[PDB]
């Protein structure tokens, strides 16, 4: 009974936004990835660092899954080295990053009729992400020269949009959910096997 | 030039009611939807309610049955009639208008702080 909890991540109910994505770090438990493999409900399964198919036979100190949600269009910036708004404002990985990458379509689940305005993606930033930053900042962002003072108007938007996933929209623009796993090797003790 | 004006915030005792307001000028109201979230200060925004010009209505589970939207088309004023309050309702309200353009922005408004605790 010393699984590692993949369905508390994966069958999990609400996904935060790509802006403020949610992170659940795991550790001292049995990681059984082939049941991972035994769905075939992933879009994108892809790995860094490590061999997908040799897979559940590694061990790390620990293993960070972080889960949120983007469009299909956006799914290919989660990689290192990739640029874009979700990339560059919103979750950027580290070149060195040795994890896993997993997507799949959500769109009868995170998406409603008429919008589902739940899922928020940073569209303006002063400057990019750093790896594994997170920027939950609501602050007027200033276009142009023209000043803000907080309040919005001319050369003054709020810095985080609404994708409005509707089921008609395009295989693109579908909403898509993203568990990212991060596996961390240091000079410390492995915790993460089986 | 499009605006939304938030009002209505304030201090509240755990069991208050409190009635938050969005001025909207510079496009259709009739035909927008209209969104609602609060922010605590250290976590990001959460969807609160939203009311479509199909004048349906949809609540989140932390609020069912408490909180309440309003749609005065010919004021163009959302109304968020915040009943039955509690200290975990606490944090910075946002009223925001987007979509039904393609190339256009969800348009936001500027906030409101709510507090609740005693
Ligand atoms: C999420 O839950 C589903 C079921 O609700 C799991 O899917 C498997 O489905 C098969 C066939 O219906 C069952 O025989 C298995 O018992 C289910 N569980 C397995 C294979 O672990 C799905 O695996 C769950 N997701 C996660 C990450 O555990």
């Amino acid at each position: 009974t010393n699984l590692c909890p993949f369905g508390e991540v994966f069958n999990a109910t609400r996904f935060a936004s790509v802006y403020a994505w949610n992170r659940k770090r795991i550790s001292n438990c049995v990681a059984d990835y082939s049941v991972l493999y035994n769905s075939a409900s992933f879009s994108t399964f892809k790995c860094y660092g490590v061999s997908p198919t040799k897979l559940n036979d590694l061990c790390f100190t620990n293993v960070y899954a972080d889960s949120f949600v983007i469009r299909g269009d956006e799914v290919r910036q989660i990689a290192p080295g990739q640029t874009g708004k979700i990339a560059d404002y919103n979750y950027k990985l580290p070149d060195d990053f040795t994890g896993c990458v997993i997507a799949w379509n959500s769109n009868n689940l995170d998406s409603k009729v008429g919008g589902n305005y739940n899922y928020l993606y940073r569209l303006f930033r002063k400057s990019n992400l750093k790896p594994f930053e997170r920027d939950i900042s609501t602050e007027i962002y200033q276009a142009g020269s023209t000043p803000c003072n907080g309040v919005e108007g001319f050369n003054c938007y709020f810095p985080l949009q609404s994708y409005g996933f509707q089921p008609t929209n395009g295989v693109g623009y579908q909403p898509y959910r993203v568990v990212v796993l991060s596996f961390e090797l240091l000079h410390a003790p492995a915790t993460v096997c089986g | 030039q499009v605006q939304l004006v938030e009002s209505g915030g304030g201090l509240v005792q755990p069991g208050g009611s409190l009635r938050l307001s969005c001025a909207a000028s510079g496009f259709t109201f009739k035909n927008a939807d209209m969104n609602w979230y609060r922010q605590v200060p250290g976590q990001g925004l959460e969807w609160v309610t939203s009311i479509y010009s199909d004048g349906r209505t949809v609540y989140a589970d932390s609020v069912k049955g408490r909180f309440t939207v309003s749609r005065d088309n010919p004021k163009s004023t959302v109304s968020l009639q915040m009943n039955s309050l509690k200290p975990e309702d606490t944090g910075v309200y946002y009223c925001m208008a987007g979509s039904k353009s393609g190339h256009e922005l969800d348009h936001w408004g500027q906030g409101t702080q709510v507090t609740v605790s005693s």
